[PDB]
């Protein structure tokens, strides 16, 4: 029966598939931490400024 | 007709690194091309043609294999007078040799 | 002889294994870019806005 070689077909792509897929979970995840440490530090920034701008009052 | 012929489980598809193509033989020379589809190109599986049915003149097989070996496999197939005839199981196509067979013969009468 | 195909494909199927972690290292090389793109447009034209206000 066909399914000897259809199998190792099968069995290549859904290794690709998988690999494929970890890597575009990673990148979804890797843009929302993008947006939450931005959010500290551009927090960070407006605290120096202000201390600053508090000083020069 | 592919309609008469075609059915999903003969079929590798829906896949970034697989293909199925299809291939027409004489009835002598398909004696030969049960193992000679194999020589064709470079990353072909053995164990991979599964005909969809055998007639009179000739056999209709689907081969399954990986996407590389494509196109090397289907210019040297024609080059050793193996007939591609690529449908990757065309449910629109299929559907409309039915559909527009049955609405003809309707039509006309 | 079909089990001289069989070590054959067995060797060159490795292949597709490698475009697939080639294709997922380029979607990981993507992310670590678009990270730091994202991040650095994001922090410094909002950072700019900031001191303008201050």
């Amino acid at each position: 029966s066909q399914s000897q070689g259809i199998q190792q077909l099968l069995q290549a792509e859904k290794r690709a598939a998988e690999k494929v897929s970890e890597a575009r979970k990673r990148k979804n995840r890797r843009l929302k931490q993008a947006k939450e440490e931005a959010q500290a530090e551009i927090e960070q920034y407006r605290l120096q400024r202000e201390k600053e701008f508090k000083a020069k009052e | 007709s592919l309609a008469e012929i075609v059915k999903k489980d003969d079929f590798v598809l829906d896949s970034e690194y697989l293909v199925t193509l299809l291939v027409v033989v004489p009835k002598l020379n398909h004696n030969d091309w049960i193992k000679q589809y194999e020589t064709l190109a470079e990353m072909v599986v053995p164990r991979s043609s599964n005909v969809l049915s055998e007639d009179q003149d000739s056999y209709l097989c689907n081969v399954t294999l990986f996407k590389k070996a494509v196109d090397d496999f289907r210019h040297k197939a024609r080059e050793n007078k193996f007939i591609v005839r690529d449908f990757q199981y065309n449910e629109e196509e299929m559907r409309a040799d039915k559909e527009e067979m049955n609405r003809l013969s309707t039509d006309k009468k | 002889s079909d089990a001289d195909v069989q070590k054959q494909i067995k060797h060159m199927m490795a292949f597709i294994e490698q475009e697939a972690n080639e294709k997922a290292e380029e979607i990981d090389a993507k992310a670590e870019e678009e990270f730091n793109i994202e991040k650095g447009r994001l922090v410094q034209t909002q950072r700019l806005k900031i001191m303008e206000y201050y």
